[PDB]
This record gives structure tokens, sequence and C-alpha cells, in this order.
């Protein structure tokens, strides 16, 4: 019957749930670590002179 | 005195159609630059050609009701000239409105014409050119004298001249408005006998939603159409120049706020 | 991809001659084409250019108002008609297909030649004319323009060719450093603006022929005198 | 487009751009109208010269020296919320309706009140066919139509019973700018590339009209 | 007895959210709060590439940050210079239904798919002077939604029949199959890596597929509607995924959770697509009023807004050196912003 449907879910629910997690704090610090050590070439976060753009 | 009552009149309602004109025009301007569809749409620029063509009639109109019976011989026949090409590209621009009212309500499917705005333009500012040059190769402007029944001048324009068997006023004015007048009318009976000819199909027999649309477009063009046949059949005096300011007063409105209504969302 | 010449032969000087190119497996409407002539023992030489829609049209100034290039889409023909022949029009003429877009590869297919026989402009020098060589040692050749080939929007208008022993020239590298569709990577192009270098670095055999310049950054095109490579 | 090969890029632009735009102009004249319904109903077969050619199926019957496509999206399966917007510019949608069974009724009354009042299809006219109206007129005596529409009140027979379902059916309207043009398709003794076509005529007039400040 | 499994997969959710709100310590806003905010936004459109007649509804830029690819309704799939405006090839559709197109990295190819279930791969170096399709991967009983290249033989696809799939172009059958969502998908996003990827359904729902192997690794639930469109985060350990709810939301690989949220009172419409930029610092997202709004990706304040387009924005994409963005509408016009 419909037994394999859940079986199969609590199934991946169960290999899903045990996952090694670190905490929000040492996320939200790596973001911005990296949108921080990024800003020398971000020609739309720091706009390029109008010499080098060839969009111009 | 009666000339000033009539040049004060005339030119009140010439400005306050100029002014609702310009504006149309201005307003034209604007939406062209500012959106990319205005590009290729041609029932904006019909609209704005007629518009831009009734301006300048005013326009023509100032002009000779102020510097009328000054200067030399050679002064009004130019003016004279320039009235009646901008008369005749207003005659021609009503004409093709309804032509255009054609390709959209009778003849309904394939109406693409390569470069459609540029014949039609070319028709429209330049059959009255070449009717220009033809009543002005016979020298038939010059000083037109409004008189009054008081066997005495009232108003004095640079116009078709007396020369007492007046032939080329009535053929190229009179009869040029009827022409376009009769081909206007033709269409319009061609849309209503095809609009309540589907209605009988469709099986949406009288609760059908066009033959409203049509009656109401049929009224207003029929109104337009006595206003400008009466506005030139009937003799101006100091009497009968009131009328005609509202004319071109409502002749501006209107247009000015059917163009805003219809292209601002 | 297929190209056949047709309409060799002897004539006299003064008289007139047709060739025709008949194209065969692409899509020939979308493709420019040339004529490239070859003197007896000489290099090659432009004709005339057809572009893809016959639009534009140009010739050397040494054929001008003698020849005249014409194409035929539907039945993918390409026509050089010859009016007033001289002893000079001696040569081997080739047909060459070019398409043009960001990134294409021009002069990428030649044709194989209908030899006839009768009875200011950039110069470009390869200044060697000949290189022993054997087949193992790395060895370059030499090219130099009289003109900066360098455009100003970064690309730099450069073209090699290797003529085989009798056989059509085939390309290498073009915009003097992209290698051609199916060319070994012993080949690289390197140089700057009036100075360029081809190094066929681990030489092998079928590399023995004859390596021609050519620039393309302003008709007519100019190609160069031909160093040779033996062993 | 300096350099030659430059030139050379343009020119190829400008022959790609003047292809585009004759292709454009000749795909502008015809007339795309999207087939709806229940399945079972009949949307398969309303206009028997019809040269078909699972996704969208296209059919491209042609009629007085108009070429019409018609696009039936049933047998999608999906969420019609997702894809339906891609039709959000065709003329018309056809609906068909099998007059004959009284157990898809309101299935297909709930499917036209959806995509009658859809927030696309706000403009677009519908063309309502009842096929198999003589199996309904043959059946109507034996089943009455108070199995399906408990709500009936009047003489209960073919014609009554008809306008009232095709009432009911346009009662779901709401909206202006948008009328529903019915008909009453048999099957076997119609032929209604007739009726597709005035009610498209009558469309596009009433697109036009409204293009030019009459509402 | 089945209530049994039911009850045993309700704890099991219940013991994730738990370990959820456990690893939650801070929050992105709260930490970030003393970096200081990038000043307004002034995007300006350079170029605006004209030349299809109906609705776009996808593009995508190529790996050399100059030529794009756009998908439009009236059957055609033109390939752009993007910095001269020419137009390289236009190629011609067997079927006008289409909802995405994707670029080659290597350039050689280009995909599309839409109604008609098939993604069909174009070859574009082809020794004749035409392009030719390839193939025409026929696997799927649902409109393709998304479609992405790995390699020049590796496409990875996911349709409106509750499944992704990747295919082996040069073979033409599927190696694997990633099963397991309930609604239909509508976007998928590779990994600056190419080994994981994530796909959001309109079960209001992200998951977190690997390739190699073909199972979920994990699933982010926060939105309240359907998600038209998911982006990956430069480094790879973060996404960004756009709803119908007019919420843009941050999710992270690593805490398994949400990390901020992007809405605004005065927005109403959903989002259409989402894009970063080449740092990180700036998300920008497309919307059906419209406009096109830059967000600040740390601070959750609306930095710009690009409002050029006269009908919805389909299709949003940065490019790949980060030099300009460009914006596709339903209205046919193409911008190049910067
Ligand atoms: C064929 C298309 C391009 C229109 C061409 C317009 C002109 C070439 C023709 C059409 C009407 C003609 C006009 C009709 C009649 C007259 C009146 C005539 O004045 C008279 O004194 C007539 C006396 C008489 O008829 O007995 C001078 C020429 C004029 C203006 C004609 C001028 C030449 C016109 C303008
Ligand atoms: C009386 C005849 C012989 C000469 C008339 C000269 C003048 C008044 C006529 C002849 C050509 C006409 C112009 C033809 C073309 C244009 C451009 C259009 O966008 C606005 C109207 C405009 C500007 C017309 C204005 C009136 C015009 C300038
Ligand atoms: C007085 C002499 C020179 C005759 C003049 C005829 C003029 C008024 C006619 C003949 C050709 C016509 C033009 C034909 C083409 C165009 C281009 C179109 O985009 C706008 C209308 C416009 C500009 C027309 C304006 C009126 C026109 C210029
Ligand atoms: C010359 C004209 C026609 C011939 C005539 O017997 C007397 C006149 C003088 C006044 C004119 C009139 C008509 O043509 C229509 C005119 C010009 C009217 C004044 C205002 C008018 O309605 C316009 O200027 C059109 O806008
Ligand atoms: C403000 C003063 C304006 C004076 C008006 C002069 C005559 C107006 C004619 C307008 C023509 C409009 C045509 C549409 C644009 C086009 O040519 O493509
Ligand atoms: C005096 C009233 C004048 C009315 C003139 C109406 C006819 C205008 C003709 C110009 C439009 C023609 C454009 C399509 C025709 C074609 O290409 O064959
Ligand atoms: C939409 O593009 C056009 C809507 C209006 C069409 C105009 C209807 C006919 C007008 C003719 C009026 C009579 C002619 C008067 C000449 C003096």
């Amino acid at each position: 019957a419909s037994i394999a449907q859940a079986r199969k879910l609590v199934e991946q629910l169960k290999m899903e749930a045990n996952i090694d997690r670190i905490k929000v704090s040492k996320a939200a610090a790596d973001l911005m670590a990296y949108c921080e050590a990024h800003a020398k070439e971000d020609p739309l976060l720091t706009p390029v002179p109008a010499s080098e753009n060839p969009f111009r | 005195s009666t000339v000033h009552i009539l040049t004060r009149i005339s030119q009140a309602g010439c400005g306050v159609s100029m002014i609702f004109l310009a504006f149309t025009i201005i307003l034209y301007a604007f939406l062209r630059l500012s959106r990319e569809r205005f590009k290729s749409e041609d029932a904006p620029k019909i609209h704005v050609a007629l518009g831009g063509s009734l301006f300048l009639l005013n326009l023509a109109f100032l002009v000779n009701v102020g510097s009328g019976s000054k200067g030399s011989d050679a002064a009004c026949w130019a003016r004279g000239a320039v009235f009646h090409y901008f008369l005749l590209c207003a005659f021609t621009w009503m004409g093709l409105e309804a032509f255009h009212l054609y390709l959209l309500a009778v003849r309904v499917f394939n109406t693409y014409f390569g470069h459609y705005f540029l014949k039609l333009s070319l028709v429209g500012w330049g059959l009255p050119a070449l009717m220009v040059i033809g009543t002005g190769s016979a020298n038939s402007y010059g000083l037109y004298t409004i008189r009054d029944r008081e066997n005495r001048t009232s108003l004095e324009l640079c116009w078709f001249r007396e020369g007492t068997t007046m032939y080329a006023l009535y053929i190229t004015v009179h009869g040029y408005f009827l022409i376009t007048f009769l081909f206007g009318m033709v269409v319009l009976a061609l849309v209503v006998w095809k609009i309540f000819t589907l209605s009988r199909a469709t099986a949406v027999k009288e609760r059908g939603k066009n033959r409203k649309k049509v009656l109401t477009l049929l009224g207003l063009s029929s109104l337009v159409g006595v206003t400008w046949g009466l506005a030139i059949f009937t003799p101006l005096g100091l009497s009968t120049v009131y009328i005609f300011a509202l004319f071109n007063s409502l002749q501006g409105v209107f247009i000015c706020c059917w163009f805003t209504i219809l292209y601002l969302p | 991809v297929q190209l056949v010449e047709s309409g060799g032969g002897l004539v006299q000087p003064g008289g007139s001659r047709k060739l025709s190119c008949s194209a065969s497996g692409f899509a020939f409407s979308s493709f420019g084409m040339h004529w490239v002539r070859q003197a007896p023992e000489k290099g090659l030489e432009w004709v005339a250019y057809i572009s893809s829609g016959s639009g534009t049209i140009y010739y050397a100034d040494t054929v001008k108002g003698r020849f005249t290039i014409s194409r035929d889409d539907p039945k993918n023909t390409l026509f050089l008609q010859m009016t007033s022949l001289r002893s000079e029009d001696t040569a081997m003429y080739y047909c060459v297909r070019s398409i043009y877009y960001y990134g294409s590869s021009p002069f990428d297919f030649w044709g194989q030649g209908t030899t006839l026989t009768v009875s200011s402009d950039i110069v470009m020098t390869q200044a060697t004319s000949s290189v022993p060589v054997t087949p193992g040692e790395s060895v370059s050749i030499s090219c130099r323009s009289s003109k900066s080939l360098l455009h100003s929007n970064g690309n730099t208008y450069l073209y090699w060719f290797l003529q085989r022993p009798g056989q059509s020239p085939q390309l290498l590298i073009y915009r003097m450093s992209n290698l051609a569709s199916g060319v070994p990577d012993r080949f690289s192009g390197s140089g700057s603006g009036t100075a360029f270098t081809l190094t066929i670095s681990r030489l092998e055999a079928e590399d023995v022929g004859v390596y021609y310049c050519m620039q393309h950054l302003e008709y007519p095109l100019t190609f160069g005198a031909g160093t040779k490579l033996e062993l | 487009t300096l350099s030659a090969e430059e030139r050379a890029a343009l020119e190829r632009s400008k022959a790609i751009e003047k292809n585009l735009k004759e292709d454009g102009i000749s795909a502008a004249k015809d007339v795309k109208l999207l087939l709806l319904g229940a399945d079972n109903s009949g949307k398969s077969t309303i206009v028997k010269q019809m040269k078909i050619i699972t996704g969208i199926v296209e059919t491209h019957f042609t009629f007085k020296n108009l070429h019409f496509r018609l696009f039936d999206v049933g047998g999608q399966r999906s969420e019609r919320k997702k894809w339906i917007h891609c039709f959000e510019d065709v003329t018309a949608i056809i609906f068909c309706v099998d007059l004959s069974d009284y157990n898809r009724m309101h299935e297909s009354l709930m499917l036209f009140d959806s995509i009658c009042n859809n927030k696309f299809f706000i403009d677009t006219s519908i063309i309502l066919f009842l096929n198999k109206k003589d199996l309904f007129g043959e059946k109507i005596k034996k089943s009455p139509l108070t199995i399906c529409f408990p709500e009936y009140t009047g003489p209960n027979t073919y014609e009554d019973a008809a306008a009232y379902i095709q009432a009911q059916f346009e009662s779901k309207n709401r909206s202006p700018n948008k009328e529903i043009y019915c008909h009453m398709t048999c099957a076997t003794d119609t032929n209604n590339a007739q009726v597709i076509f005035d009610a498209v005529t009558d469309i596009i007039i009433a697109n036009n009209l409204r293009g030019c400040g009459l509402y | 007895e089945l209530d049994q499994l039911r009850q045993e997969a309700e704890q099991l959710k219940n013991q994730i959210r738990d370990a959820r709100k456990a690893c939650a310590d801070a929050t992105l806003s709260q930490i970030t709060n003393n970096i200081d905010p990038v000043g307004r936004i002034q995007m300006r459109t350079r170029r605006t590439l004209r030349g299809h007649l109906a609705k776009i509804y996808a593009m995508h830029w190529g790996t050399d940050s100059r030529l794009l690819v756009s998908a439009s309704q009236d059957g055609k799939l033109i390939i752009w210079d993007s910095y001269t405006t020419n137009k390289v090839h236009a190629i011609p559709l067997r079927s006008s239904w289409v909802m995405t197109c994707a670029y080659a990295p290597s350039g050689n190819y280009v995909a599309c798919g839409g109604l008609d279930n098939i993604c069909s791969i174009y070859n574009l170096k082809t020794r004749e002077g035409n392009v030719r399709v390839s193939r025409e991967l026929a696997g799927h009983t649902g409109y393709l939604s998304c479609c992405r290249f790995l390699d020049d033989n590796q496409i990875v696809t996911s349709s409106g029949d509750t499944t992704c799939a990747l295919w082996d172009i040069e073979t033409g059958q599927q190696t694997t199959t990633f099963t397991g969502h309930t609604g239909d998908v509508m976007s998928l996003s590779l990994a600056p890596d190419t080994r994981l990827f994530v796909s959001g359904a309109c079960d209001a729902s992200a998951k977190l597929w690997d390739v190699r192997e073909g199972m979920c690794r994990q699933t982010f639930t926060g939105h309240e509607s359907d998600i038209n469109a998911i982006c990956f985060f430069p480094n790879g350990n973060a996404f960004a995924t756009g709803s119908d709810d007019a919420t843009c939301r941050l999710f992270d690989l690593r805490a398994d959770q949400e990390l901020m949220t992007y809405s605004h009172d005065n927005i109403i419409c959903g989002i259409t697509s989402v894009s970063f930029s080449k740092s990180g610092r700036l998300l920008l997202a497309g919307y059906d009023d419209f406009n096109c709004n830059v967000w600040d990706a740390l601070k959750a304040d609306r930095a710009g807004v690009l409002a050029g387009h006269d009908n919805r924005v389909s299709c949003l994409g940065v490019t790949d050196d980060g030099m300009a963005v460009a914006t596709g509408s339903w209205d046919s016009f193409l911008k190049i912003w910067n």
C-alpha cells in the first residue's frame, strides 16, 4: 500500500536530520568576511572609472 | 468698430484653441521620447498630425486677421495661399482619419502596409500642395472684403479675390470639403453596415457590444461634419462669429482631452 | 565542405574567360567569398571579395575594372568574369570562404585551384626565404608589418597559412594567436604590433611547406613573401 | 565598426535584423486561439478540416485566406497558474462543453469560472461551443435536467433546458470588455469554421474600436 | 498503523526544528549592524538590445562576459554581442513556447526548453556555417523550467513534473533523476564548483542535491508561496530564493536555516528573478511591478532601483566578471545596466 511512501520519507528525514551544523554567528561572520575581503573587484558595489568599463 | 469686434473675437477663439493643440503636440513629443511603444503606432501619429494641421490653420488665420489689408499685393498672395493650404490640409487629414477607420473596422484583416505613415503623410501634406499650386497658378488669391448688408466692409482678409465670377473658391474649398465629407460618410455607412450584419451572425443579436460603440462614433462624426459644413457655408459677420469662436475652442479642447485620456495610463 | 573550380586552360591575351566555383556541403549563402591567385612560382595575391548577400564588393587595384565577381546563391556558385587578360594573369586561382561574426575563423577553407595560362597598402615582410630543418627541433618564423596591425578594439589581425607541396593552403592561426580548428597544438602564434612570430615547437613531418603571413586590417589584403621549410 | 571584420560583422547583424522583421510581419497575420474544456467534450473535432500537424498540440486550419492556429493545452497535467501567461495574448478562448454528460457538467462549470476571471484573461473574449446537442435532446426525456441542476424550475424540454444551461455558463462573466459568443454544434450536421470566423471578426473589431477611445 | 510512521516522521521534524533553534544564537542583521551601509546605487542603462517581437522569458550570459542568449515567445533564440549590440546568431526554434535557455560555459552549445517537455541542444561551432540542433533530450512529463550546463556533455534540467534530472548529452539518457519535490520545480542553480545544486519548487521549499550520488542532503522551508527564482552565493555556502509573496530570503547550507529576509511594505508583487554581485554584497531582484530593486545583502536595506522597463521583468543576470547587469522583460527589450 502507501507504506513505502512514508517509509522512504522517514528514511530521508532520518538521513537529513543527523548532519553537523555550525552556529549562525559563525556563518554570518564567514559571509561578512567574504563580502568585505572581495569588495576590491566588484564593479557594481564600487564603480570603476569611465575608462575601464566596456559599456560606457 | 465692427472690425474691432471681429478681430478680437476671432483672435480669442484661435488663441484659446492653439493653446490646447500645442499642448497636444507637446504631450505627443513627451510620450514618444519617454515610452518605447510609441515609436511604432500610427493612430497617435495621425491624430497628432491632424492636431498640428489645425494648430497651423489657427496660426495662419491669426496672421491674416491681424495683418489684413496692409502691405503690397504680393503680400496677400502668400498669406491667402498659406491659409488655403492649411485649410485643405485639415480637410485631407479628416479624410485620412476616416480611411484609417476603414482599415480598422471594415477591412479587418491583413492591414499591414510598408511605410504606412509615410504614404499617408505624402497624400495628406502633398495633395493640398498640388491643389494650391493649381489654384495659385491662375492667380486666384488676393483681398477678400467680407461686406455687411450695410454695403460697407466689416472684415478684410487675404483670400480668394473678388473676380465677379468665383469658381476657384467653390471648386477648391466647398467642393473639396464636400468630397471629403461624402468619403467620411461612405466609410461610416460601410462600418455600420458591417457591424449590423455581423451581430446578426455571431448570435449576439441585440445585446452586442459594438452596436453601441458604432452608433456613438457615428453621432460624433456627424456632429463634426455638420459643424465644419455650417462653418464653411455661412457668411461671417458681427453675428455668427461667436458661434465660430465656440466651435474653434471646442475643436481644440475635444482633441486635447481625447489625446490625453487615450494615451495616458 | 567542398569547393571545386572550373574554367582553366589557355587564353590569348586581350581575350576573356569566366571562372566558376561550385560550393557543396555548407550554408554557402551565409559566407563571404574571395578569389586568391598564385603566380607560377610566387606567393599568394588577393584578387576580389564579395560579401554575403552581395552587399559590398572589393577588388585589388591591379584587376579593378577588368574583373567582375558575383555569386548565384540558389545554385551555390561563385563567378569571376575576367576581361582584357594580360600576360601577368597566368596564375592558379583559389576560392576561399569567410564568415564574419564575433569569434569566427575567416579564410578557413580553400578551394582546389584552376590553373589559367595566358599566352597605401600595408606591406608584410617575410624577412627570411628558406629554413633547413630536421624533424624534432623547434623552429620559428618571423613576419613584419609596415603599419601597426593592432586595432584599437584590441585585436591584431594577422593570419598564418601553410601550403604543403602541391595542395591548397590551409589556415593555421587567426588574429595572431588563435589556433584554427583541426590544427595540432604544436603551432603557436606570438608577437606584438609590427612584429610577429610563429613557433613550430616539436616539429614533425607533414610540416614541410611555405608559410605566408596575411593581414586583414583593411582592404586590399596583402600576403607575405613566403618562408619555406625543407629537409 | 571601424575594422574590416567589424564592418562585415555589422553587415551580418543588419541581415539578421531584416530577417527578424520579415518573420515578424509574416507571423502577425495569424489568428491564435486557445482550446479549453474538460476532457471528453469534443475539443478535438470541432472544425473537421483541422490538420493537427506530451505538451501543447498546435493545429493550423485555414479559412478564407486566413490562418487559424489552435492550441490544445489539455493533457499538460501541471499547475495551470504557472504556464498560462504564455497564452496571455491569444485572440479568443474557444471552450467546448458536452451537453450529453451530466457528470462532467460542474467540472466544466468550475473550469469556465476559473479561466473566465483569470487576471491575464480579464479582457479576452470566449467562444463557447455546446457540443453534442442531439444526444442531449434525445436523453433529456429520460434523465431530466434535475439530477445535474437541482435548481431547475422551467418546463423540462430541450429548448428551455439548453437556454438555462447557456445562461448559467454566461452568468460567470462578471467583467466588461468580454463577450461570450455561444453556439450549439451537433457534430454531425454542422460546419462551424464560419462561426469562429464571425466571432473573431467581431472580437478584433471591438479591440480596434476600443483602441480609438470608444468604450 | 501508518500513523506510527507519521508520528515518527513528525518527531524527526521536531528534532530537526529544535536543532535549528539550538544552533541559532544570533542574527546576520544584529552582527552586521556595525558595518557601514552602501550608499545609494545609481546604475544607468548602457545598452538596449532590441529585435525580439514578443515577450522575453530567459537570458543567460556566457563565461566570456560579452555574449548572451535571449529566448523569446516569437520562437527565436538570438545570441547578442553586448559590447556592440550586434546579433551574432538568430536561431529559429521548433516550438515557440520556451521558458528557459542556457549558454554552455565553453561557449560551444546553447540549450532551450519549454512547454514541449523537451530540452534541445544547439551546436554553434558547426563546420558548415549554420547552427544545427545537436540533440533533443525527451524524458520529461512536464514543461521545463530551467536547464544548466555542467560540461559540454552534462546538462541538468528541472521540470514541472516535480523532478530534476541529469542528462548525458552524447548518449541522451538520464544518468540520474533527483526526485523528492511535491510541486512543480521552477528553478535551479549550480554551485560555483558544479558539485551541488539547489532547486526551488511550487511547494514553497528548496532542496540541496548532490550531483554524483543523487540524494537530497538538506531541505529549507521559509516561504509561504511558490519559489520562482534561486541563486547561489559566490562562495557557494549560501543561496537566496525569491518567491510570489514579495519576499527574498538568504539561507546558508552550514547553519541549515535562514539568515535574513529582504521585504518591504510597498512591495506586493512577487519576485521573478534574483542574482548576486561579483563579491556578494548586493542582491538584485526583478519584480512583477516592472522594477528591479537592488538590495544590501548584509543589511536588508534597499539600496537602488533599476526602473526602466514597461512590463514585468522576466530574467536577470549579473556578468561573470561582475561588470554589467542585463535584465530582459515582457516588453521585448533587454537592457545592460552598470
Ligand atoms: C489631379 C490631382 C493631383 C488634383 C489636381 C488639382 C489641380 C491640378 C486642379 C484640380 C481642381 C482645379 C481647379 C478648379 C477650377 C479652377 C477655377 C479657375 O478660375 C476661373 O476663373 C474658372 C473660370 C471658368 O471655369 O469659367 C482657375 C483654375 C482652377 C482653380 C483649377 C485649378 C487647377 C485645379 C486645382
Ligand atoms: C503654399 C505651398 C505652395 C507652399 C507651402 C509651404 C509650407 C507652408 C508647407 C509646404 C510643406 C509643408 C510641410 C511638409 C512637411 C512637414 C513635416 C511634418 O512633420 C509637419 C508638417 C510640415 C512641416 C508641413 C508644414 C507646412 C509646409 C511647410
Ligand atoms: C512645397 C514642395 C517642396 C512640396 C512639398 C511636399 C511635402 C509637404 C510632402 C511631400 C513628401 C512628404 C513627406 C514624405 C515623408 C515623410 C517622412 C515621414 O516620417 C513624416 C512625413 C513626411 C515628412 C512627409 C511630409 C510631407 C511631405 C514632405
Ligand atoms: C475663411 C472663411 C471661409 C469662407 C468664408 O465665407 C468666410 C470665412 C472667414 C472666416 C473663416 C471661414 C472658414 O474658412 C472657417 C474659419 C476659417 C472661419 C473663421 C474660423 C474658421 O473656422 C477657422 O479658422 C478654422 O479653424
Ligand atoms: C509647438 C508647435 C508645434 C507646431 C506644429 C507643426 C505641425 C505638427 C505636425 C506634427 C507631425 C507629427 C508626425 C509624427 C512624428 C513623425 O514624423 O514620425
Ligand atoms: C480628400 C480625402 C482624401 C482621402 C484619401 C484616402 C486614401 C489615402 C491613401 C494613402 C494610404 C495608402 C496606404 C496603403 C496603400 C498601398 O500600399 O497600396
Ligand atoms: C481611430 O484610429 C480613428 C477613430 C475616428 C475615425 C474617424 C471617423 C470618421 C471621421 C470623418 C468626419 C467627416 C469628414 C469631415 C471633413 C470636413
